[PDB]
């Protein structure tokens, strides 16, 4: 009887918590794999914590069930099962040769030994090639053997020096090379300074993200660029670096130009365009820390501001021993006021994201000691802290010592750095004990509540890692809006930004724009910068239309008009293909790097009055780290392009109900060579090619299906 | 519908430990809220 | 008033 | 061997040549010698290009030896669209 | 279904959680 042996499992798993249970699992679980009711099986070795035999009783036709399963329950089970479920899962993958979401889960478990294991175990070549894919997606590098076969092309897919080519095919391919003037974006002529040019300079930088190509600055630029005035003449020539995103060699030879100038803000301005130029790719001959190494110590603050970030930004996740050996003793630098040595912070969290590096730690750590109370009263000392917890990103316990190190530091910038690492600790976890902790920090009213803030922002970054903790994590920011002080609701926007960027959902839009117009300016520049971040890169028409209508209303505020062109800009992101979410691979992949620059913008926002509206705006850069191109590419065997007809509807949970049902829902068909919107997922329309990885999305190998055309 | 008390869709249907647990979620969200919204009306 | 038990800290 | 270092020079895409190409050279000849080179064997304007030589940039002035160059170390050319000499002038001019 | 008494049990109280979150914070 199906139901007496449902009850026996369920009595045996109540009285394990509590010889012949072995031989009764060991005879319930094949049933189960026979019966089709895997799930049930699968909660039985969940229960009586046995998950390792489970992996022995797979056969070919359930593994995909049963590992969509395990894995689907990692986000909502605490330690140490996550990494119990992780390592089961992965080794039943293994045991099935499915190498590129063995990799996936891997990469999952942050283990790096273990993924380097897993793309040396391969011996197809092709497989590696989408797995080093995959990898250069994720920000991870291996430093694979020369005896290892086909290792130019492998490390030339794992550094992404074919993402620039790639992603101009795509714009050629798209009709999308045109480029755009923010008057474009702007639309002024429907409509019934310093800083416009300055936020005209972002948007310009903004849309045509990663193209090469504009009408405003690769032509005689220098016209607009002496259109700024000072520190927004900062930001204007980094803006050129963000053309040219990915672009290690154009980038660099557009950017020269600007080096020899004997003004020190577009100076170091096309220093940190340097820096931009190479984030993501990795050259192997370091052309940026070739340019920006000479800087980092220079008389000039302003020069050691471009070069420390455009060297965090070209470096970042990368863990470079050398980097960051050039980049510590900047902070203890006399000469280094106190942007420098926040910047520098950022810098080196950017660098050694989530790798717990004990130089970094050490360093950021003595620095704040040495700092006083009245030098800890400045809002740029809050990127010490930052730089520290992007050290310990998603590490988890990993940062109880390192709290205790901030025990002796002076109180209220005791608690914010303490809230920041703790935050940044548990960053995409889920764990509902640590958003309760930031939730009673968010309860006592209050200078004094600064950490609050940084509180609210971590609830979004915790919650972040999975779906029901973001809406319910909105429902508890919309609960905190009602009831916050003004320092505590001025991070609620940033924290709707963090947890839904480029998801432009109708209902966080809808509450950002009723708080856009609030009487507190704080929150409104949040609120509107907010509108820009969530819909960042989507091209969205209609939040386009409210942006528009809010230029109208804002026009005679400057702050607040500045704010609205910044997220104009951001709306139409790379002219609507790319994306600053940190989630890939079917939204299940954190990118750490990605993580770090979206902290480095909304916790440098908390102080959106004297950092991005002050003299600091080129902070905004920081989302350079996290720009990733919403991809769908079909390549052959040979990497060259391969136009194939694709299904692409928004995502539909599979795990559970049996049979195959269907993973989307109101799709369309497209020629590969498109662009994903966030939480859509994509399939191949046709059976003619079998996919390397089951995820389609970045870049896809496709191999010729001999069934088909039998 | 009902505004506020729109809560997420979880899944599977089929009763098993992800649905338990994607539910527990919910409910440990509910009272936190719960527990904020208390302390912030006294 | 009373630290709310989750489901996690229940064990 | 024998004084001679194979320096793993890295193109600009855009000239369509193979991505990675070996140049070997002695070492105590000056960083514009080495432009030079470069600059003749692979197609390139001496003047129009820049050298990255071991993570760091190419000294003009002083020799190769002294700017601590080695063995199969790795030299990226980045093209430039004005001369470094004549750059300085126009932004000069651009004031 | 052996987890049906404590799928039952959370939902009734997810229910009566959410009752009291309308409660406490008006929208009527």
């Amino acid at each position: 009887g199906h139901e007496y042996v449902r009850h026996l499992a369920g009595e045996v798993a109540k009285e394990w918590q509590e010889e012949p249970l072995l031989t009764l699992v060991k005879e319930i679980v094949p049933y189960n794999m026979a019966h089709n009711a895997e799930h049930e099986a699968c909660d039985l070795l969940m229960e009586i914590e046995q998950v390792d035999m489970l992996e022995k009783d797979i056969d070919e036709n359930a593994y995909a069930k049963v590992c969509l399963y395990l894995t689907s329950c990692v986000n909502y089970v605490p330690e140490p099962e996550n990494s119990a479920l992780l390592r089961c899962a992965l080794g039943v993958f293994r045991k099935f040769s499915r190498f590129p979401e063995a990799l996936r889960l891997a990469l999952m478990l942050n283990d790096m030994e273990l993924v380097e294991d897993i793309f040396t175990s391969c011996k197809d070549v092709v497989v590696q090639k989408q797995m080093a894919f995959m990898l250069g997606r994720h920000g991870v590098f291996l430093e694979l053997s020369e005896d290892v076969e086909e290792y130019e092309d492998l490390t030339e897919i794992m550094s992404n020096v074919q993402l620039n080519s790639n992603f101009l095919a795509l714009a050629r391919e798209l009709d999308i090379m045109e480029p755009k003037v923010p008057d474009d974006i702007y639309k002024t002529h429907l409509e019934n300074s310093a800083r416009m040019n300055l936020a005209s300079s972002f948007v310009n930088g903004f849309v045509n993200a990663a193209f090469g190509q504009d009408k405003l600055l690769t032509d005689d630029g220098n016209k607009w660029l002496y259109k700024n005035k000072d520190h927004g003449m900062l930001s204007a020539a980094a803006s050129l670096g963000m053309i040219l995103l990915w672009d290690v060699d154009g980038g660099l030879t557009q950017i020269d130009k600007y080096l020899y100038s004997s003004e020190d803000y577009i100076k170091s301005g096309a220093l940190l365009a340097c820096g931009i130029v190479n984030s993501g790719v990795r050259n192997e001959c370091d052309p940026a820390l070739a340019l920006l190494s000479d800087y980092v110590l220079h008389n000039s603050n302003t020069m050691r501001l471009g070069s420390i970030f455009g060297l965090g930004l070209a470096y970042a996740g990368s863990n470079r021993e050398d980097v960051l050996t050039l980049l510590l003793p900047v902070m203890g630098d006399s000469k280094s006021s106190m942007e420098v040595a926040g910047v520098t912070a950022l810098a080196c969290g950017m660098i050694a994201v989530g790798s717990c590096n004990g130089d970094v730690t050490s360093t950021i750590l003595q620095t704040i000691m040495e700092k006083s109370e009245t030098e800890l009263k400045d809002t740029y000392a809050r990127w010490l802290p930052l730089g520290l917890g992007l050290n310990h990103l998603g590490k988890g316990e990993a940062i109880e010592a390192i709290l205790a190190a901030l025990e002796v530091v002076s109180e209220p910038f005791r608690s914010f750095a303490n809230t920041l690492v703790d935050v940044c600790a548990y960053a995409g976890s889920g764990n509902v004990l640590k958003v309760q902790q930031l939730l009673h920090i968010c309860s006592e009213h209050f200078d004094m509540g600064a950490h609050q803030g940084v509180a609210v922002l971590g609830i979004a970054l915790i919650a972040m890692g999975e779906e029901i903790g973001a809406e319910m994590a909105l429902r508890t920011f919309g609960h905190l809006l009602r009831y916050g002080e003004p320092t505590l609701r001025r991070a609620v926007p940033l924290a709707l930004a963090l947890i839904s960027v480029s998801n432009p959902r109708l209902n966080i839009l809808d509450t950002l724009s009723k708080f856009s117009h609030d009487a507190d300016p704080e929150v409104s520049y949040n609120s509107i910068f907010a509108m820009g971040m969530v819909g960042s890169g989507t091209n969205n028409a209609r939040l386009a239309a409210m942006l528009r209508q809010l230029a109208q209303y804002h026009a005679k505020d400057p702050n607040n008009l500045f704010m609205v062109r910044l997220a104009q800009g951001l709306t139409h992101l790379g002219k609507g293909t790319l994306t600053l979410c940190p989630y890939h691979s079917d939204r299940q992949l954190m990118s750490q790097v990605a993580v770090a620059g979206l902290l480095t913008v909304l916790v440098s926002f908390l102080d959106v009055r004297n950092i991005i509206l002050g003299k600091s705006h080129y902070v905004l850069y920081g989302l350079v780290a996290a720009m990733q191109p919403r991809m769908l590419v079909t390549f052959d065997e040979e990497l060259r392009p391969l136009p194939v007809s694709v299904r692409v509807g928004q995502a539909v949970d599979v795990v559970g109900q049996a049979g195959k049902p269907k993973t989307i829902t109101g799709f369309q068909t497209h020629t590969t060579p498109v662009l994903l919107a966030h939480g859509e997922r994509a399939e191949l329309a046709t059976e003619e090619f079998l996919p390397v990885t089951p995820i389609l999305e970045g870049f896809v190998i496709l191999r010729k299906n001999p069934n088909y055309d039998l | 519908p009902d505004a506020a008390s729109k809560l997420p869709l979880v899944t599977p249907h089929t009763q098993c430990r992800l649905k338990l647990l994607k539910l527990e979620r919910i409910k440990d969200y509910l009272l936190m809220e719960e527990e904020f919204i208390r302390n912030q009306e006294q | 008033v009373s630290t709310a038990v989750l489901s996690i800290t229940a064990k | 061997t024998t004084g001679i270092a194979t320096i793993e020079v890295f193109l600009p895409p855009r000239l369509k040549k193979d991505r990675k190409n070996l140049l070997e050279t002695r070492l105590h000849i000056t960083g514009r010698e080495l432009r030079s080179k470069i600059a003749e064997t692979f197609g390139l304007q001496e003047n129009y290009i820049k050298i990255v030589i071991n993570k760091k940039q190419l000294q003009l002035g002083k020799t190769l030896e002294e700017q601590g160059v080695a063995h199969n170390v790795k030299a990226m050319v980045l093209e430039l669209k004005q001369s470094e000499e004549d750059a300085r002038k126009n932004f000069q001019l651009e004031e | 279904s052996t987890y049906s008494r404590q799928i039952k049990q959370v939902e009734d109280d997810i229910q009566q959680l959410l009752k009291k979150i309308n409660e406490l914070t008006g929208i009527k």
